[PDB]
């Protein structure tokens, strides 16, 4: 894709428009969480703290899902950082995305209107081949991380881990309101 | 007789706190300047030059207060020429035989006391190199001569017979912020290396402490005018110790100047201990040196400046510290 | 994907960079290991005393490749500050130990994966070439599991049990073991 | 900026009809539009020099308004 370039009067500097609403504190996460999307996120979250600790940063979210551990890199970047960070549904934020929005500040966390939101257990980490004794690792691991996210969900919603338990069995998707009753968003932006 | 460097500098003191090496540096050419001037003209006689003098300084370290204060006491004429207005010789501008021309002014055209002179040439890092540089290096080449001794042709006392000056003899204190002069000093001091077999070096005022022609050559400056300033005395950077006395010690200390204002007023105008370091450090955090005092002094007095004049009764005002860290009004004794 | 520009103009990883932050994201490759060394060397000139932070996300790779990582951070002057994002596995857990010690670093929900290496590189040919690359792994598992256990104050024994089959801990656990010396919170 | 350094504070200006002009006594109020500065920050020296502004001239003009 051609990313159109925007001037900013100041003399003037131009700017790809991401690069232009980074300059506004504007973090997106578009298309699935890996390593290298994950990581850009982690040097935009860490870059706009030391521009200023104190002023919220927007993190908004489009994404399907994608890696766990790329996730909780963006995660425990999002908690660590001074600032506040503001998450937005644009469009989805399903699996990890879902799990990264209901990550954000408590009170700030939104969703647009006729965004779709979903959570569910986690799939395959990575494959469980070789030996009875490497697969039963691979499912201690994934299970212990089926648990991670569901504590930390249910924490993030103010629900109990019985709740998160039930719900992210399978594919449970959600409206923006539906979203906001359960507790992964706080607010519904409209105009 | 002559005043010894001691008493020049005495006298520097009533108006400039620290720089205690750039007043001995002055203090000595000025005097050796006087001695040069006694010394037999003929015969067996060694013939003598002169040691000119850069000034290199921060923003508001006192530079130019230095040449004002000093040229209180010269007894010889003294100009104040500024290097930002100077041109080659075939282009708009001034020449820099304009400087002569204003000296020889100061002594109503009396050319045997113009070449007995002290020129201060201000804003000289402002013709540093970094086609024909007609402002820049241009103006650095012109005063090659006008440095070393020329016969400089200006003027006469009329509109537009020309004089002859003998520059010889008339000293010269340039100087200037060299602002972007430390980074080229920290380059050359921590050059280090890169990659394995290399080995890695460790990494204001301690920077043009150590200032040599090399740092100014890759400043600006061209070797054939740095030469020809033979002493190079540097100026500190005022920290927020200087930055308290400076606010009540000088002969013309901040304070005492807006004491004299409320003074045309029947008010006295007082300031805390705690004030005079609050203004020092906020001043001294906006990197404008000394100057900045004026700022924060202005800032906090603003309003009381505004009712004082209509004020009936008021006969003292005092300005503690909260009156600087925080929106207070001063205390106002009636 | 776009990197951002951030304000001279840099992009947001050389931004970065210029605040001694290196970053190995993904697999260890020869390519990604020698930007690696290159930003080493390269900040240990800019100030051989300071610190540099050395941020690590990565599922393992090539253990030459992880080699060169390895000993430029114990060559050069500079503490290498290492520090866990999203997974430290296999040689991203091997660089992640090889931080100077009271200085490695795993954020809280981290994971931490150790065991011995797998092909270092195919094994064909006849039995005589299998037999040399047989030895040469093996003395590549002794080599990693010597310098996991130096790394972590253990026993070689102990590298030797928990490095049999994948081994993943948490940051606490990563922190117990010996692998980080502390975990981030705010 | 440089050039007005030294015709802020005091400095004899050669003036054609030369007469000889000492500006030490005159009063600049130096101004603009400085929008560029709203969004470097109340304004401080820090946000001037980031606008662009020599620290030399800031210094200068100490009452800001
Ligand atoms: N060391 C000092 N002692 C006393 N007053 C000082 C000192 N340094 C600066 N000042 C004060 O700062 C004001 C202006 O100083 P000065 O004219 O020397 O700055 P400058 O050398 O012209 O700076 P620049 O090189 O940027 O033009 C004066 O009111 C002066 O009293
Ligand atoms: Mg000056």
């Amino acid at each position: 894709y051609l990313v159109p370039t925007v001037i900013e009067q100041s003399g003037e500097r131009a700017f790809d428009i991401y690069s232009r609403l980074l300059k506004e504190r504007i973090v997106f996460l578009v298309g699935p969480v890996t390593d290298e999307s994950a990581n850009l996120v982690v040097a935009q979250l860490l870059f706009l703290e030391s521009e200023n600790p104190d002023k919220d940063i927007f993190f908004y979210i489009n994404s399907p899902g994608g890696s766990v551990t790329a996730g909780m890199s963006i995660y425990d970047t999002m908690n660590f950082i001074k600032p506040d960070v503001s998450t937005l549904c644009l469009g989805q934020a399903a699996s990890m995305g879902a799990f990264l929005l209901s990550a954000g500040e408590k009170g700030k966390r939104f969703a647009l209107p006729n965004s779709r939101i979903m959570i569910h257990q986690p799939l395959i980490s990575g494959g469980l081949g070789g030996q009875a004794s490497d697969i039963e690792i691979h499912a201690r691991e994934l299970l212990k991380i089926k648990e991670k996210l569901n504590r930390l969900m249910a924490k993030h919603c103010d629900r109990d881990l019985a709740d998160l338990e039930r719900d992210t069995d399978r594919d449970n998707f959600m409206s923006a309101e539906e979203a906001k009753e359960y507790g992964l968003i706080d607010q519904i932006l409209e105009n | 007789k002559l005043p010894t460097p001691a008493e020049i500098v005495a006298n520097l003191n009533d108006h400039v706190i620290g720089q205690e090496q750039a007043k001995k540096a002055l203090a000595v050419s000025v005097y050796n300047h006087y001695k040069r001037l006694r010394h037999p003209k003929a015969g067996a006689n060694v013939e003598l030059s002169k040691s000119n003098i850069l000034l290199i300084g921060p923003t508001g370290s006192g530079k130019t207060l230095l040449a004002q204060s000093l040229a209180r006491k010269l007894d010889v004429p003294f100009v104040m020429a500024d290097a930002t207005t100077l041109t080659e010789a075939g282009y708009v501008g001034e020449d820099v035989e304009q400087i002569i021309t204003k000296l020889l002014g100061k002594c109503d055209f009396d050319v045997e006391k113009a070449q007995r002179g002290i020129v201060y040439i201000d804003q000289i890092d402002k013709i540093s190199r970094k086609t024909r540089d007609v402002s820049g290096e241009g103006v650095q080449q012109a005063l090659l001569k006008l440095i070393e001794g020329t016969v400089a042709s200006v003027p006469p006392q009329g509109g537009r017979e020309f004089i002859n000056v003998d520059t010889t003899n008339i000293l010269f204190i340039c100087g200037g912020a060299f602002a972007g002069l430390e980074k080229v000093i920290r380059q050359r001091t921590e050059k280090g290396g890169i990659g394995f077999g290399a080995s890695v070096h460790s990494k204001i005022t301690k920077l043009f402490g150590i200032v040599e022609p090399e740092d100014l050559i890759k400043f600006g400056l061209i070797p054939e005018l740095i030469g020809r300033l033979p002493v190079i005395a540097t100026l500190e950077i005022l920290d927020e110790d200087a930055l308290i006395n400076i606010l009540t010690e000088p002969k013309n200390a901040l304070v005492k100047q807006y004491q004299a204002l409320f003074g045309m007023e029947n008010v006295e105008l007082e300031f805390e201990e705690g004030a005079l370091r609050s203004i020092a450090r906020q001043a001294m955090e906006r990197k404008t040196g000394a100057r900045g005092l004026r700022s924060i002094v202005e800032r906090c007095l603003l309003d009381t400046m505004y009712r004082l004049p209509d004020l009936k009764g008021l006969k003292k005002v005092v300005v503690g510290k909260a009156v600087i860290e925080e929106g207070r009004e001063p205390e106002l004794v009636f």
